[PDB]
């Protein structure tokens, strides 16, 4: 059939394809995170929480092991490089609540929270993530609940007919959000309300993921 | 002496009732099994380790509802049986095979199914590179070790009016075999996907301490009563029945719930799985 | 003050090589070519298919032996294949999962490869220990790695996401040419069959041909409507063809400075990932994105293939150098090898 | 640097057990596939054993077969040879060799220094058992085999080894015409069919000692019965 | 300081490009056309070869 050498080969060949499948499954079994927002709106405080090309942090949590993906320093054109991560498990979008009435320095005409919704509608209904759920960030809250009180929400929002209070506020904030979902059979999005006091948004990040990851797992095997 | 005829006056309507359901799963087991294995054999993306159990179950019933479908149905039209006594002889070796084969194949998915969402760090602990192959041979020489001892037994039983095993000769054995096959097909498909349901509800009730199923239900319970309206029945009757002293249509009614499982399963387990809609749709496509 | 004039300045010369490009457009190349025969249809079968990356499968270079080649995907993998009995040669395990391009050393002896992490590595095949390690780590670009190329086994020419193109020697791993002038992100270069010239392109629709040793842009070429995504020398050199997004391929030449010829069909809507030539260059393979791989007749633009056993996007293809096959790799994580019957 | 060194060999009585260590150093023992070649004083080479990369293939020579037991230990880079009932025909000298097999490889390239034990198919024709020459001058030592090894499987599976006094033997040609690395272009191989030759011109003093003629076209590895040069 | 230098690379750099010599559309074409039907025999993809000597039967 074949010659000695041509055996030995194959022979090779099929210990590749053994390491290639065993460190493909090890891979299949990581929660690859990839991390969206504008700059400064608390994503280092997030990654520090959760201990010039790309930014990858590896780390494990309750031995499940999560990779995470920066691209913020990336100044290339997004169109080019935005399906390399198609097919990451969710995308952590994350948004300080207190810029509802501050305004962007370079145009000084726009909201932050509008460019937020803009951010968030260019990535909610993206052709490459209509499968992919959005974990939402909502940081710095417990400012919020200071310039909720003395600032009105209604600068921000015309047809807001909901009181000045702290959680009516944030529930209209969350809800506006989620409504940008396009599609919202497909994916879902995940929302928490953090502050730089708390503990619990690694616990977030596990619990929400560990939804999407269930939710995964039963489309493969056909439950769903 | 033995005789090959089915005549009786309690069937004479039943038969009816048969043959118009019995060229209705030799019509949808010859068409949902053949569609599955095309989007297996075609597609090779979807030879995954768990569709690999998918196929044997489409194989399993595929003998069942292409090469022993039409030869019961007219059985029960003409009421004597058509060929010899040895093919009777392997036509009671073959429909036996063929459901128990079907059987662990059901109970062999619901593991993988359990493996692969609660615990998914040993489902290639169990289910290896080639511990697949092992637990998809370890069904057919299950399926037909362990119904070959019943062999010369294979008569046609005018009570169910097929070829089966006769159910005074097949004692104790046969409902010892029929008593294992409902004490681990009842602690699999119904345990298995009992789990399944409480580790997809507990993983969607953590995410409300983080505030201000539905699908997974019906499908867990279209596994179980689907698998419950074939086996049960059959397998309830056949096991307390020490006589026969039930009627002819009690037992056509328990024999006929067991052609379900080559209908239902095209219909469960590839219809409805995601992977082979899409594989259908590339396709389609291609 | 002198910005206003500039640019004044600009647009007049610019229109002056405007009327010079026109001033040669004798005859297209379509009445030109309208009195030789058609090539008929190419029907080509797949002869092997390369499984085993487990992602998109990004890039794929052809062994100068016809015979090797590597492939980059993204489950951090690149996969050196025995193409004839499709043996795995290598298994090279990347440190950037996020390759976007990989090149085959022209001596066989190095591979390259590059990404999101705007290094492009060099990892030596034949070493004494027996494995493939990281010889060199070519840093100093600030976007994404697009494309790589070999001149030797020690001078690389790169294209960036930072608009530039650069050439680099290896054994001291610093540029010695920086190639600037695009202004969108350089997509994909083509180096010349005497590796003197290079066609590079960019997503501000521009191809600019440089020279490698004086390092300055010898021509620019525009035509395109959107961003150049593949570009590929004819094989004599004195021409080379484009693939944009706006579903077109283009065929310019470095002599008469202009467009000839354009590939384009109003059933394709979508882009063009990939283009190479045939041996003879009549056959122009483009990798499109509607998952097919279509072959252009390169003389009279009508087309005369399809390869399309993909299902996904066709991102790389290429011909072997002695032009025997094509091998095609795509997002579904499958290389096929393709070529005809008598 | 790429290093094997053997241990183990020694006095034994006849018909008795020992065994042979090869601890490895300096390159990717588990990749390679390694054998055990031995050599019986002032005689020729004789292919031993052959453990594959991952212990996947298991050959033996068929004077030892049964006798004798190749198991390899990649976390501690070890080749072992278990050697039992010990006849007085095994006293030679063992090396254990590298070799890795894909397109282009390089088969049989480093021999480890060996080790001696002291106990008390196609066959290569290389007839010409001594060439008699002064430096400076080109040198053919022909070879001939059994059958062909040479068909539309592609390649001729002759490999060239030399052996310096006192040293081991090393690679020269593989396949019939490719240069080993670390040896010079004077070296070269040709040959169809059935018959090869080394070409040594423009020799230096260095190349004196004894060369062989191996075929790698099945097993067992056959080598020739050796070719000396000297003066 | 930046704009005045860029507009000025931008016209040297293009009246560089001005100051070369480009052949008629007619020749390079008849080159490329020249190029491809004197090496139309070496293209196993353009015609192919019997398959004794394809590679990959
Ligand atoms: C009389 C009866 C038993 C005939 C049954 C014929 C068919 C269904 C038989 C039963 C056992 C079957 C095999 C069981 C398991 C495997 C391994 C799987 O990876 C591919 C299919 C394969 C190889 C099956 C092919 C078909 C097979 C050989
Ligand atoms: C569960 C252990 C194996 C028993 C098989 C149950 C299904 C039997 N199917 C039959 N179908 C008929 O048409 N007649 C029969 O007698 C039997």
């Amino acid at each position: 059939t074949l010659s000695a050498e041509d055996k030995a080969a194959v022979e090779r060949s099929k210990m590749i394809d053994r390491n290639l499948r065993e460190d493909g499954e090890k891979a299949a079994r990581e929660v690859k995170l990839l991390l969206l927002g504008a700059g400064e709106s608390g994503k280092n405080t997030i990654v520090k929480q959760m201990k010039t090309g790309i930014v990858e942090t590896h780390f494990t949590f309750k031995d499940l092991h999560f990779k995470m993906f920066d691209v913020g320093a990336q100044r290339s054109e997004r169109k080019k490089w935005i399906h390399c991560f198609e097919g990451v498990t969710a995308i952590i979008f994350c948004v300080a609540l207190s810029d509802y009435d501050l305004v962007l320095a370079e145009d000084e005409e726009m909201n932050r929270m509008h460019a937020s919704m803009k951010l968030f509608d260019s990535i909610c209904n993206n052709k490459w993530f209509t499968d992919t759920s959005i974990i939402l960030f909502l940081n710095k809250k417990d400012l919020f609940e200071e310039k909720i009180k003395k600032s009105p929400l209604t600068i921000c929002y015309p047809e807001y007919a909901g009181s000045n209070t702290y959680e009516e506020a944030a529930a209209y904030i969350q809800c506006q959000f989620e409504d940008l979902n396009k599609r919202k059979d497909t994916k879902e999005i995940y929302t928490h309300f953090t502050c730089s006091t708390d503990t619990k948004n690694v616990q977030f990040v596990f619990d929400a993921v560990t939804d999407v990851i269930i939710k995964n797992n039963l489309k493969d095997c056909g439950l769903f | 002496d033995a005789n090959f005829s089915c005549y009786h006056e309690s069937v004479l309507g039943y038969r009816y009732v048969a043959v118009s359901w019995g060229v209705v799963v030799a019509v949808t087991g010859t068409v949902g099994n053949v569609l599955t294995l095309l989007a297996l054999a075609i597609q090779p993306k979807l030879r995954t380790r768990f569709n690999l159990l998918i196929a044997n179950l489409t194989l399993a019933d595929l003998l069942y509802c292409t090469l022993l479908q039409p030869f019961s149905v007219d059985t029960y039209l003409h009421l004597h049986w058509r060929t010899g006594a040895t093919f009777c002889r392997v036509f009671g070796l073959l429909l036996f095979a063929s459901n128990s084969v079907s059987i662990l194949t059901l109970c062999l998915i619901a593991l993988g199914r359990y493996l692969l969402i609660a615990h998914p760090k040993l489902f290639p602990q169990v289910f290896s590179a080639k511990g697949i192959v092992l637990a998809l041979v370890s069904t057919w020489v299950v399926g037909v070790a362990s119904f070959a001892p019943l062999w010369p037994i294979y008569i046609l039983v005018p009570v169910v009016c097929t070829c089966s095993f006769d159910r005074i000769r097949g004692r104790p054995y046969t409902t010892i075999l029929m008593g294992i096959y409902f004490v681990l097909g009842l602690s699999s498909v119904g345990i298995f996907y009992c789990l399944i349901h409480r580790q997809v509800k507990r993983a969607a009730q953590a995410l409300d301490q983080y505030k201000l199923f539905g699908k997974v239900t019906r499908m867990c319970f279209a596994v179980f009563l689907c698998f419950a309206l074939s086996y049960i029945p059959f397998l309830l009757l056949n096991i307390l029945d020490a006589r026969v002293q039930a009627p002819r249509v009690v037992h056509m009614l328990a024999a006929n719930l067991t052609w379900l499982n080559g209908c239902i399963n095209p219909v469960l387990y590839a219809a409805m799985n995601r992977q082979f809609r899409q594989a259908y749709g590339s396709i389609l496509k291609r | 003050s002198e910005l206003d004039q500039l640019r004044q300045e600009a647009e007049q010369l610019k229109n002056q090589i405007r009327d010079a490009r026109k001033a040669c457009a004798d005859a297209t190349l379509s009445q030109i070519t309208n009195n030789i025969d058609p090539v008929g249809r190419i029907q080509m079968r797949t002869r092997r298919t390369l499984r085993g990356h487990l992602a998109k499968i990004y890039a794929m270079h052809w062994g100068t032996d016809s015979r090797l080649l590597v492939s980059a995907s993204q489950d951090g993998k690149l996969i050196i294949w025995d193409s004839y009995t499709t043996n795995k040669v290598h298994a090279i395990p990347l440190r950037s999962s996020w390759v976007m391009t990989c090149a085959y050393a022209p001596s066989g002896n190095y591979v390259a490869c590059g990404g999101l992490d705007n290094i492009c590595s060099i990892y030596n095949l034949k070493t004494r220990e027996g494995n493939v390690r990281v010889s060199r780590e070519l840093a100093g670009h600030t976007g994404y790695l697009s494309c790589c190329r070999f001149l030797d086994d020690n001078q690389i020419v790169t294209s960036s996401g930072d608009t530039t193109c650069a050439l680099w020697d290896i054994e001291t791993g610093q540029q010695t040419t920086t190639f600037t002038g695009h202004t969108g992100d350089v997509m994909s270069l083509s180096l010349a069959p005497d590796t003197r010239l290079f066609v590079s392109g960019a997503c501000d629709a521009s191809a600019k041909l440089w020279d490698v040793r004086e390092g300055m842009c010898r021509q620019t070429f525009t035509g395109h409507e959107s961003d150049i995504n593949a570009i590929c020398f004819f094989p004599n050199g004195n021409a080379f063809a484009t693939g944009s997004d706006d579903a077109t391929c283009r065929l310019f030449d470095l002599r008469a400075d202009q467009e000839l010829m354009t590939y384009s069909h109003d059933n394709i809507i979508c882009g063009i990932t990939s283009v190479s030539f045939s041996k003879s260059g009549r056959l122009l393979l483009a990798g499109y994105d509607d998952f097919n791989c279509n072959v252009w007749d390169a003389l009279k633009a009508d087309r005369a293939g399809v390869l399309a056993g993909h299902d996904n996007r066709v991102s790389c293809l290429g011909v072997t150098d002695d032009g025997m096959a094509v091998a095609t790799g795509s997002w579904d994580s499958f290389l096929k090898i393709w070529n005809g019957s008598s | 640097d790429v290093q094997l060194v053997e241990s183990g060999g020694g006095l034994v009585q006849p018909g008795g057990s020992r065994k042979l260590s090869c601890s490895a150093s300096g390159f990717a023992f588990s990749s390679f596939g390694m054998h055990w070649v031995r050599q019986a004083p002032e005689k020729g080479l004789e292919w031993v054993a052959y453990i594959s990369s991952g212990s996947g293939t298991i050959y033996y020579a068929d004077t030892v077969k049964g006798r004798f037991t190749i198991s390899r230990d990649d976390p501690k880079n070890t080749l072992f040879l278990q050697m039992t009932s010990l006849r007085s025909e095994d006293t030679a000298m063992y090396y254990c060799v590298r070799s890795i097999y894909y397109y282009g490889s390089s088969p049989f390239d480093f021999w480890g220094q060996g080790t001696t034990l002291t106990v008390s198919d196609i066959v290569m024709t290389q007839a010409t058992s001594s060439v008699p020459v002064t430096p400076g001058e080109s040198v053919s030592i022909s070879c001939r085999s059994s059958k062909s090894l040479l068909h539309s499987n592609g390649n001729t599976y002759l490999y060239w080894f030399l052996q310096r006094p006192g040293q081991s033997p090393q690679l020269l040609i593989y396949r019939m015409s490719n240069l080993a690395s670390g040896v010079p272009d004077r070296f070269s191989g040709s040959g169809s069919g059935t018959a090869f030759t080394l070409t040594i011109s423009r020799l230096e003093a260095e190349d004196v000692g004894v060369y062989y003629c191996m075929q790698h076209l099945e097993y067992p590895l056959t080598f020739g019965a050796g070719t000396k040069l000297e003066l | 300081t930046a704009s005045i230098a860029q507009a000025r690379k931008l016209v040297e750099q293009l009246k560089m490009e001005a100051n070369i010599d480009r052949i008629k559309v007619s020749k390079a074409a008849a080159d490329l056309m020249a190029y491809c039907e004197a090496h139309a025999k070496e293209d196993p993809l353009l015609t192919p070869v019997p398959a004794s000597e394809n590679p990959f039967r």
